[PDB]
C-alpha cells in the first residue's frame, strides 16, 4: 500500500507528533466509563482521524481496526429512499451524515436511536461536522442528552465556528494544530529509512515539510511520488512534485498576471471548466486561484489588496450559490481588470 | 337566489381554442388533439400560468362526454399521503372504461417534481404496465428535478408566462361578450397591475365593473388593492429624499400597504418610467429586487424601503 | 456516580436564596402571597438566575414532590419547530392533573393549575408566538406560562400583554465572582489566581456559561497529572479563546502595514486551528474599546468588523475572509 | 422542431444587440420587451446570457471604459443572479422574484457589453460541464467507497492527494517496466479493493500535464492484454 | 369577559366605512356573480361584520343552515376541517335550495400544506360552495390560494375614529388616560382596535386601583413589551455626542438592561432619527444604507456586539456630513 497509509500509526504510542495531545488522549483513555463527547477541530491532514482511531484502540482494543463497511437504508417522511454508507465494527461506529446534504437530521435520528436500542456503550464517529445543517445539530444535541448512557460522539471538523454553542457547551473541544516542519522532516525521515531512500541530505526532506504547508498527508503522498520518480533516490536538485490540479491553476495564475483581456478570461473559461468537471471544488480553486494570484512578485500592494478583497466577494457568492463558475469567472474578471 | 358564476370561473379556457398564450405549445396540443393517440408529455412553466389547464383543455378535446370520468387529476404532495395517491392512480389505471379506439384515458399529475426517485420510478412502471389505456401527463415547475427515466418516455412542453398582448386580447374578449363599458386607460391599468396573471386581470376587471361600471384608470385603481402607481411614482421620481421619505411614511405605509405590495408597485412603475435613461431604470430595478429579495427572507420592515428609496435617490442625482 | 451538571446542580432551593434579584423576588413573593397566579414574563440578562426563580417559586408553590408532575420545561429554540412545542404543550394540558397528597396539601398551598415554563422564548416566531397565545388562552383554566428571555422587546404585544412581566439586572461581578469562588470550594476546584475572572470575562458575565466553562475545566484537570492548579490557558482553550499574545502579534502585524508579512503570518496561523470567529471577535473588542484610536478609524473598523463577520456567518472560508479583514485594517 | 432550439440562440442573440441599448433603440424595445425576452424560455436565457456575454464587440461602452471593465460588471451582475436564481428554486420556493432574476442574469449584463456578435453564438456548455461533473463525482463515490477502509481521508482528500500517487503506483510502473509490473499493480489494486474499473476510472481523473489518455493509448495491447487476464485469473480480495 | 368581543362592531353602522365591500358583494350576489372572497386588514375594520351582513341578508331565516363559521387558529386539524368542509357542502336541502358559504377566520395562520389543501378543497367544492377568507396580511397567504380568491382591503381605521372608540371604552370601563398614554398607545396598535382593548384591559389589570389611578405612558410601553422612547433618545444622543468608549458603554447597558433587541433598537432610532432636521442628502443615505445592512445581517444571526458596534460606527459616520 501506499506509503500514507501503510505507516499509518495504529496506536497512541504510535503517534510521534503533538506529545502534549497524545497524552491528553492517554488520559483519557484511561477512564473508559467516563468519557466525554469529544469534538476535535483543525487544519485538514494533521491526524484528527489518526488520533481518533487510535483513542478508539487504547479503550476497547486492536478489534476496531477490523472495520467492515455496509449501506443503510432510512424510511423517511415523503416515502423518500435514503442510502448511508456506514463504517462499522464491533466496537464503533463511523458516518459522514453531510453526505445526505439536508436530509443529514432525519438521518441521524433515525441512526443513532437505533445504536442506543442496541446497546457499556458503542462511539460514533461524526466526520465534517462542521458542515452539518443546524437541525442535524439541534438533532445531534438531542441524542446526546437523551443517549449519553450508551452514545459517545466524536466530531471530527476543520472549524469549530459553524458549530452550534449548545453542542460546544457538552463536548470536549480539542484543538489539533498542524504540525511543525521539524516534526514532518522526522515522520518523512522515518517514512524514508523503513522504505529504504537514499537521500543525498536531509534539507530535501524540509523542503517537502515547506511544500506541504503543514498537510502530514500531502507531504507524505509528496514525498511517495517524489521517490518513485527519482528511481528510489532522492537528490537535492529533485524538483518538488506538485498535483495536477496545483500546477494547472499555477499556469493560470501565470496566464492572468500575464495578459490581462476578454480572450484571456474566455481561455480561463475553459481552465475552469476542466478543473471543476474533474472533481476539484470550487472553494479550493478560489483559494488555490488567490494565493497563487498573491504570490506573484510583479504584483504591487494596490493590486494584491484587490485581488483579496474580490476573493472575499466572490467566496461569499460562491457560498451563497448554485453554479460555481459563475463565481470564479466574475473573480478573475475583476481581478483582471484590478490589474490593468 | 340562484348559481354563483364568477368571471374568473365563466371564462376559463375549457377547448384549446381558449387559450390566448404560448402560441407554439398551444399549436402543438392541437395538432396533438387533431391526430388523436396523445403521448405522455411533461409540461414545465413557473408556477401559476395554467399549465394543468392547457391539459385539461386537450383530455376535453380528446374524451368529451367521457371527460367526467376518463380523466384523473391528482397533485403529486397530497398532504393525504404519497401511497395513498399511488394507489388511487394505479386503481384508476386498470380500469377499462370503454372508449373510442383513437383516445386514452388520462391522468393528469400537479407539481409532479417533489417526488422522490423511488416515488417516480413507481409511477414509470405504472405507466408501463397500463401503456395501453392510460397516458400521462406531468406538470411541474422545474423540468430537470424529473428523472431521466420518465423524461425519455415522455414530449417535452414548456409554458411560458403570457404576454400583455395576449392579456388584452382576453380582457377585450370578455369586455365584447360581457357589454362591459371601458376606455384604453382602464384596460392598460389592469394589464399593467397583473403582470400576465389572467385570473387577477379577470377578478379585477369583474370587481372594477361592480363597483363604478365603467373601466377607466380612476376606478381600476380604486378597485385595486395595491398602492396607487401615481403615488409611487411620485416617490421614485422625487427630487428630495426628505419627500420620498414623506410620501412613503404618509401614502403608504400609513395606509396599510405591505412592504411586498410596496416593493412590487415600485418594481412595476420603474419599468414604466419612459421618462428615465434605460441604464438608470435598470440600477434602480435592482435595488428594488435586491430590497424584495431582503423582505422575502423575513426582514420586510420600514427600513428596508427607506434604504431603498435612499439608494434610489442616489443613483437618480448622479 | 450520580452525575449532574454543575448549572442544575447549585440552582438555589427557595426564593430566600437569590441573591442580587430583590425587586424580582420581592414581586413574586406578593403575587405569591395572592391566591391567583398570572402568566409571567421573565426576562432579563442571560445567566441572572431567571430560570433558578421560576423553579423555586414552583417548588415553594408545589412542593418537592408534586412539583415534578405539575411542571413541563420546553426549550422553544432548540425544538424542531412550532407544531412539536404546541402539540407537547397541549397533551401535557389535556393530561388529568396529579392528585396531591395529604402530606403536600397540608405543608403547600397546592394551587390546581400546572405550570408549562419556556425557555428561550423570545427566539420564536411571530407566527409561533401568536400560536403559543392561542394555546395558553385555550388552557388558560388549567395551566400558567412562565416565558423566559434575554429581550422583552421580542415577544409580540398580544403575548406579552397576557403576562405580567419580571425583570432581573444583570448580575455584578463581585456577585458573579462569590457565587463562582463558593461552587469551586464546594467541589474542591483548584483555580490559580486569576482563573475565575478570566472565566467570567469569557463567559461575558453569564454565570450559566461560567459555570460550565468551570465544570469543563475541572474535568479536564483530572485528566491531567501531578494536580496542578488550573490555569487561565487551560480555560482559553477550553472556550476556544485565542491567546492574547496571538492577539497582539495580529495587532501589531496589521500596525506595520506590509502585505507579504500580513500574508504570511495569516498563513502560519491558519495552521494553528484557532478559529477565526475568535479572532474577530477578539479584535472587535480590542479595537473599539481602546483609547489610542480616534473616532474615525473606529467608524471604518466597525464597519470592517461587521462586513468580515456577516461574510463569515455565512460559512465561507476562514483563511481568505481574516486575511481580507486583516489587510483592510492595515489600510486605516 | 428545431425552432424550439433555435429559440434560446435567437434569445441571445437578439439581447446582446447593441442597437436596442442606444437612446432611440430604447424606445422602440423597451425594458419590458426584454423582460419579456428572458421570460420566454427562462430555462436557457441565463444560461445563453453567460455563455455569450464574452464573445461581443461592445458598441455601448462609456467614455473611458475600457471592454474588459464592461464584462467584469456584468460578470458580477450575472453571479448575483445566480445567487437569486438559488433563493428561488430552493425548497422557499420564492417564484416572485422570477423578474428580478430576469434582470440580473439577462438584461443587466447584456446592456453592460451589448454590441455585435464577434463570431457566432454558442450554446451554452454549462449542462454538459454539470453532467460530467456529476458522472466523475458519482465515480469518486465508488471509489471512495472501495477505498475507504485502507485511506484515511474523506472524497475530497482522496481526489486532491492521494489519486496522483495512485497514478504513480498503478500506471507509472507500465512505462518502465513492460508487462513486468502487472503483478505489483494488482498487488497495490488488492491492498484497497480496487478492482479494472476502478483502475479504468482512477485515470480519467487528472488534467493538464497529467493527462493519461495518449499514455494509457501508447502502451502497448500486449500489456493490456496480459494485466487484464492475470487479473481475470486470480480471485480477490472483498 | 374579553374586551375585544364587547364593542365590536355588530352592524355597518358602527363600521366607519368601507360600504364599497358590502356594495359589490350585493351587485355579485344579485348578479349571480359571487366569487370566492378574501376579506384582509387589520382586525376590527368589520369583515366579520360585513360577510355576516352579507349572509343574513341572502339566507335570512335559515342563516344557520346555509352559512358554515370556522376559524383556521381553533387548531382543531387539517383533517377534520376538511371534513367538517365536506359534510356541510354534502348536505343539500330542497327546500333551501342554493350555494353554501363558508366563512374561514383567521387563514393567514394555516400553514402553506393547509393553505394548499384549502384551495385544493375550495377547487372541488366551487360548484356548490363559496369561499370567504378572513385575513390580516394578504401577502401572508400562498399564491396559489390568492389567485382563486377575489381580494378586498380593509383600509386601517383612521385615528380620529381611533381616539373617540378609546373614549367610548374608557367612559364605559371608568378608566381615566393620560394624553401621553394614549397616544403611545395609539402609535403601539397601529390602528388595531384588538390590540387597544386587550393593552387597555392588561393595564386596567395590572392597576392596583382600576377605578381611581390613570394609566401613565410607562404602564403602556411596559405592558406592550415596547421600547421606551426616553431609552432610545438616551442611546440616539449618547451615540452622537459622546465618543466611541461612552457610546458603546451606553448603548450595551441600555439595551441589555432593558431587555430591547438590537433590531428594535435599530427600528427605534430609526423613527426618531425620521424627524431630525439634515442638512445634507448623504447623511441620511449613509444612515439608512447601512442601517438596513445591519438589520438584514441581523437577521441570519452573526455576532452582536460586532452589530452594535457597527451601528453606532454607521450613525457616528452618517453625522459627519452634518
Ligand atoms: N508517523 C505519523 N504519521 C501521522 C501522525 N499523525 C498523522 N499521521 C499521518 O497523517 C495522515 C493523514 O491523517 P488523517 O487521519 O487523514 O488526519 P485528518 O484528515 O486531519 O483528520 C495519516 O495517513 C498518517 O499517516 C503521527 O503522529 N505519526
Ligand atoms: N441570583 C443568583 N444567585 C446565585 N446563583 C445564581 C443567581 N442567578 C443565577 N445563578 C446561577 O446560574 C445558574 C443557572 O442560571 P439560569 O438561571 O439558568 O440562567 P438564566 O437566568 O439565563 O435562566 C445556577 O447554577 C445558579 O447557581
Amino acid at each position: 500500500s501506499l506509503w500514507v497509509d501503510k505507516y499509518r500509526p495504529k496506536s497512541l504510542n504510535a503517534l510521534s507528533h503533538n506529545e502534549e495531545l497524545t497524552n491528553f488522549l492517554k488520559s483519557l483513555s484511561d477512564q473508559p466509563r467516563d468519557l466525554p463527547h469529544l469534538l476535535l477541530y483543525g487544519p485538514n491532514g494533521t491526524g484528527k482521524k489518526t488520533r481518533c482511531m487510535a483513542l478508539l484502540e487504547s479503550i476497547f482494543g486492536p478489534g476496531v481496526y477490523r472495520l467492515k463497511i455496509d449501506v443503510r437504508q432510512f424510511v423517511t417522511a415523503s416515502n423518500r429512499k435514503l442510502e448511508l454508507n456506514v463504517v462499522s465494527s464491533p466496537y464503533h461506529l463511523e458516518i459522514t451524515p453531510s453526505d445526505m446534504g439536508n436530509n443529514d437530521r432525519i438521518v441521524i435520528q433515525e441512526l443513532l436511536k437505533e445504536v442506543a436500542q442496541m446497546e457499556r456503550y458503542k462511539c460514533v464517529i461524526i466526520n465534517e461536522a462542521n458542515s452539518l445543517t443546524k437541525d442535524a445539530q439541534a438533532a445531534l444535541r438531542r441524542t446526546m442528552e437523551k443517549y449519553s448512557k450508551n452514545i459517545r460522539l466524536i466530531m471530527v471538523c476543520d472549524s469549530m465556528s459553524p458549530i452550534i454553542a449548545p453542542i460546544k457547551s457538552r463536548c470536549l473541544l480539542i484543538r489539533c494544530p498542524a504540525p511543525s516542519d521539524s516534526e514532518i522532516s522526522t515522520i518523512l525521515s522515518d517514512v524514508v529509512t523503513n522504505e529504504r531512500i537514499q537521500l543525498e541530505t536531509k534539507d530535501i526532506l524540509k523542503r517537502i515539510a515547506q511544500a506541504s504547508n503543514g498537510n502530514l498527508r500531502v507531504s507524505l503522498l509528496m514525498l511517495e511520488s517524489m521517490a518513485l520518480n527519482n528511481e528510489l533516490a532522492l537528490k537535492s536538485s529533485s524538483p518538488i512534485i506538485k498535483p495536477d490540479w496545483i500546477i494547472v491553476i499555477h499556469k493560470l495564475t501565470r496566464k492572468i498576471v500575464k495578459e490581462r483581456s476578454v480572450n484571456s478570461l474566455i481561455e480561463c473559461r475553459a481552465v475552469l471548466y476542466d478543473l471543476l468537471a474533474h472533481c476539484i471544488p470550487a472553494n479550493i480553486i478560489l483559494k488555490e486561484l488567490t494565493f497563487s494570484l498573491l504570490d506573484v512578485e510583479t504584483l504591487n500592494t494596490t493590486n494584491k489588496s484587490s485581488i483579496i478583497e474580490y476573493s472575499s466577494v466572490f467566496d461569499e457568492r460562491l457560498s451563497l450559490g448554485n453554479k460555481a463558475i459563475f463565481h470564479l469567472e466574475g473573480f478573475i474578471a475583476k481581478v483582471m481588470c484590478c490589474l490593468d | 337566489l340562484s348559481l354563483q358564476l364568477p368571471w374568473v370561473e365563466k371564462y376559463r379556457p375549457q377547448v384549446l381554442s381558449d387559450i390566448v398564450g404560448n402560441k407554439e405549445t398551444i399549436d402543438r396540443l392541437q395538432q396533438i388533439a387533431k391526430d388523436g393517440n396523445m403521448p405522455h408529455m411533461i409540461i414545465s412553466g413557473m408556477p401559476g400560468i395554467g399549465k394543468t389547464t392547457s391539459v385539461h383543455c386537450l383530455a376535453h378535446e380528446l374524451l368529451g362526454r367521457s371527460y367526467a370520468d376518463g380523466v384523473l387529476e391528482l397533485n403529486a404532495s397530497d398532504d393525504r399521503g404519497i401511497d395513498v395517491v399511488r394507489n388511487q392512480i394505479k386503481h384508476f389505471a386498470q380500469k377499462k372504461l370503454h372508449l373510442p379506439p383513437g383516445k386514452h384515458k388520462i391522468v393528469i399529475l400537479d407539481e409532479a417534481d417533489s417526488m422522490t426517485a423511488g416515488a417516480q420510478q413507481a409511477l414509470r412502471r405504472t405507466m408501463e404496465l397500463y401503456s395501453n389505456s392510460t397516458r400521462f401527463a406531468f406538470a411541474c415547475n422545474q423540468s430537470n428535478k424529473i428523472i431521466e427515466p420518465l423524461q425519455s418516455r415522455c414530449a417535452i412542453l414548456r409554458y411560458s408566462k403570457l404576454s400583455d398582448e395576449d392579456v388584452l386580447k382576453r380582457l377585450l374578449q370578455i369586455i365584447k361578450l360581457e357589454d362591459v363599458k371601458y376606455t384604453n386607460d382602464g384596460l392598460e391599468a389592469i394589464i399593467f397591475t397583473a403582470e400576465g396573471d389572467m385570473r387577477q386581470a379577470i377578478n379585477n376587471l369583474q370587481s372594477t365593473v361592480a363597483g363604478h361600471g365603467l373601466v377607466n384608470a380612476d376606478n381600476v385603481f380604486k378597485i385595486v388593492d395595491s398602492p396607487h402607481p401615481l403615488i409611487v411614482k411620485k416617490m421614485l421620481l422625487a427630487s428630495n429624499l426628505e419627500d420620498s421619505i414623506q410620501i412613503l411614511r404618509t401614502d403608504l405605509w400609513k395606509k396599510g400597504y405591505s412592504s411586498i405590495d410596496i416593493v412590487t408597485t415600485s418594481f412595476r412603475v420603474t419599468k414604466n418610467l419612459a421618462q428615465v435613461k434605460e441604464s438608470v431604470r435598470l440600477e434602480m430595478i435592482k435595488e428594488i429586487g435586491l430590497t424584495h429579495m431582503r423582505i422575502l427572507e423575513g426582514v420586510g420592515t420600514y427600513l428596508q424601503l427607506a434604504s431603498m428609496l435612499a439608494k434610489i435617490h442616489k443613483l437618480n442625482n448622479k | 456516580l450520580a452525575q449532574q451538571p454543575w448549572v442544575e446542580k447549585y440552582r438555589p432551593k427557595n426564593l430566600d436564596e437569590v441573591t442580587a434579584q430583590d425587586h424580582a423576588v420581592t414581586v413574586l413573593k406578593k403575587t405569591l402571597k395572592s391566591a391567583n397566579l398570572p402568566h409571567m414574563l421573565f426576562y432579563g440578562p442571560p445567566g441572572t438566575g431567571k430560570t433558578s426563580t421560576i423553579l423555586a417559586l414552583t417548588k415553594e408553590l408545589y412542593g418537592p414532590d408534586l412539583m415534578k408532575s405539575r411542571i413541563l420545561e420546553l426549550n422553544a429554540s432548540d425544538e424542531r419547530g412550532i407544531s412539536i412545542v404546541r402539540e407537547k404543550v397541549k397533551n401535557f394540558a389535556r393530561l388529568t392533573v396529579s392528585k396531591p397528597s395529604k402530606h403536600d396539601l397540608e405543608n403547600y398551598p397546592c394551587p390546581p393549575y400546572k405550570i408549562i415554563i419556556l425557555d428561550e422564548a423570545d427566539s420564536m416566531t411571530a407566527d409561533a408566538q401568536s400560536a403559543l397565545r392561542r394555546t395558553m388562552e385555550t388552557y388558560s383554566g388549567v395551566t400558567r406560562f412562565c416565558l423566559i428571555c434575554n429581550y422583552v422587546t421580542r415577544i409580540i404585544d398580544p403575548l406579552a400583554s397576557r403576562c405580567s412581566k419580571f425583570r432581573f439586572k444583570a448580575l455584578d461581578a463581585s456577585n458573579a465572582i462569590d457565587r463562582l469562588r463558593f461552587i469551586s470550594e464546594q467541589e474542591n476546584v483548584k483555580c490559580d489566581d486569576g482563573v475565575l475572572e478570566r472565566i467570567l470575562d469569557i463567559s461575558a458575565g453569564d454565570l450559566r456559561r461560567g459555570i460550565t466553562l468551570l465544570q469543563s475545566a475541572s474535568k479536564g484537570a483530572q485528566y491531567l497529572g501531578d494536580g496542578k492548579n488550573i490555569t487561565s490557558t487551560q480555560v482559553e482553550e477550553l472556550a476556544g479563546v485565542v491567546p492574547h499574545d496571538i492577539l497582539i502579534e495580529i495587532v501589531e502585524k496589521v500596525k506595520s502595514g506590509d502585505f507579504d508579512e500580513i500574508k504570511k503570518y495569516v498563513n502560519t496561523f491558519m495552521k494553528s486551528g484557532w478559529s477565526a470567529a475568535s479572532v474577530v471577535n477578539q479584535l472587535h473588542e480590542y479595537y473599539i474599546t481602546n483609547d489610542n484610536f480616534d473616532t474615525n478609524f473606529k467608524n471604518q473598523i466597525s464597519w470592517l468588523l461587521f462586513t468580515t463577520d456577516s461574510r463569515l456567518n455565512n460559512g465561507t472560508n476562514e483563511h481568505i475572509q481574516l486575511l481580507n479583514l486583516l489587510v483592510k485594517i492595515s489600510q486605516l | 422542431e428545431k425552432n424550439i432550439a433555435l429559440k434560446p440562440f435567437d434569445i441571445a442573440h437578439k439581447m446582446l444587440d447593441g442597437q436596442i441599448y442606444s437612446d432611440i433603440g430604447s424606445r422602440n424595445f423597451t425594458l419590458n420587451d426584454k423582460i419579456a425576452l428572458y421570460f420566454d424560455d427562462f430555462d436557457f436565457t441565463p444560461l445563453m446570457i453567460q455563455e455569450n456575454y464574452l464573445s461581443t464587440r461592445p458598441s455601448v461602452l462609456k467614455p473611458g471604459q475600457s471592454h474588459l471593465e464592461a464584462v467584469a460588471e456584468a460578470a458580477n451582475c450575472i453571479s448575483l443572479g445566480d445567487i437569486v436564481e438559488k433563493k428561488i428554486r430552493s425548497s422557499e420556493q420564492l417564484w416572485s422574484l422570477l423578474p428580478l432574476h430576469a434582470v440580473l442574469s439577462s438584461v443587466y449584463p447584456a446592456s453592460k457589453v451589448a454590441g455585435h456578435m464577434a463570431g457566432r453564438i454558442n450554446f451554452t456548455a454549462w449542462l454538459g460541464q454539470n453532467s460530467k461533473s456529476a458522472k466523475y463525482y458519482r465515480l469518486l463515490q465508488e471509489i471512495h467507497y472501495h477505498t475507504r477502509l485502507g485511506t484515511s481521508t474523506d472524497k475530497i482528500g482522496l481526489r486532491l492527494d492521494y489519486l496522483p500517487t495512485f497514478r504513480k503506483r498503478l500506471l507509472d510502473p507500465f512505462l518502465k517496466q513492460g508487462a513486468d509490473a502487472i503483478s505489483s499493480v494488482i498487488e497495490v489494486m488488492d491492498d484497497y479493493y480496487l478492482t479494472k474499473e476502478d483502475w479504468d476510472s482512477i485515470m480519467e481523473f487528472f488534467v493538464g500535464p497529467d493527462v493519461t489518455t495518449a499514455i494509457i493509448k501508447k502502451i502497448p495491447a500486449t500489456v493490456k492484454s496480459g494485466f487484464t487476464r492475470k487479473y481475470n485469473s486470480m480471485t480477490h480480495p472483498v | 369577559l374579553p374586551w375585544v368581543e364587547k364593542y365590536r362592531p355588530e352592524t355597518l353602522d358602527e363600521v366607519y366605512g368601507q360600504n364599497e365591500v358590502i356594495t359589490t358583494v350585493r351587485k355579485f350576489v344579485d348578479e349571480g356573480k359571487l366569487p370566492h372572497l378574501l376579506f384582509y386588514g387589520p382586525p376590527g375594520t368589520g369583515k366579520t361584520s360585513t360577510i355576516v351582513a352579507l349572509a343574513r341578508e341572502i339566507y335570512g331565516k335559515n342563516y344557520s343552515n346555509m352559512v358554515l363559521e370556522l376559524n383556521a387558529s381553533d387548531d382543531r386539524g387539517i383533517d377534520v376541517v376538511r371534513n367538517q368542509i365536506k359534510d356541510f357542502a354534502s348536505t343539500r336541502q330542497i327546500f333551501s335550495k342554493g350555494f353554501k358559504l363558508i366563512i374561514l377566520d383567521e387563514a393567514d395562520a394555516m400553514t402553506n400544506a393547509a393553505q394548499n389543501a384549502l384551495r385544493r378543497v375550495i377547487e372541488r367544492y366551487t360548484k356548490n360552495t363559496r369561499f370567504c377568507v378572513l385575513a390580516n396580511y394578504a401577502h401572508k397567504l400562498t399564491p396559489a390560494l390568492l389567485s382563486r380568491c377575489t381580494r378586498f382591503r380593509f383600509q386601517p381605521l383612521p385615528q380620529e375614529a381611533i381616539e373617540r372608540r378609546i373614549a367610548n371604552v374608557l367612559v364605559h370601563e371608568k378608566l381615566k388616560l393620560s394624553p401621553n398614554a394614549e397616544k403611545a398607545l395609539i402609535e403601539l396598535s397601529n390602528g388595531d382596535m384588538r390590540r387597544v382593548l386587550n393593552v387597555l384591559q392588561s393595564c386596567k389589570a395590572t392597576l392596583d386601583n382600576p377605578d381611581e389611578d390613570e394609566i401613565s405612558d410607562d404602564v403602556i410601553y411596559e405592558c406592550c413589551g415596547a421600547p421606551r422612547p426616553s431609552d432610545l433618545k438616551a442611546v440616539l444622543k449618547s451615540i452622537l455626542e459622546d465618543d466611541w468608549g461612552t457610546a458603546h458603554y451606553t448603548l450595551n447597558k441600555v439595551r441589555s438592561a432593558k431587555g430591547l433587541a438590537l433590531i428594535d433598537l435599530i427600528e427605534g432610532i430609526v423613527k426618531i432619527l425620521e424627524d431630525y432636521e439634515l442638512q445634507n442628502e448623504e447623511t441620511r443615505v449613509h444612515l439608512l444604507t447601512k442601517l438596513a445592512d445591519i438589520e438584514y445581517s441581523i437577521s441570519k444571526g452573526g455576532n452582536d456586539q460586532i452589530q452594535g458596534s457597527a451601528v453606532i460606527g454607521a450613525i457616528k459616520a452618517s453625522f459627519e456630513n452634518e
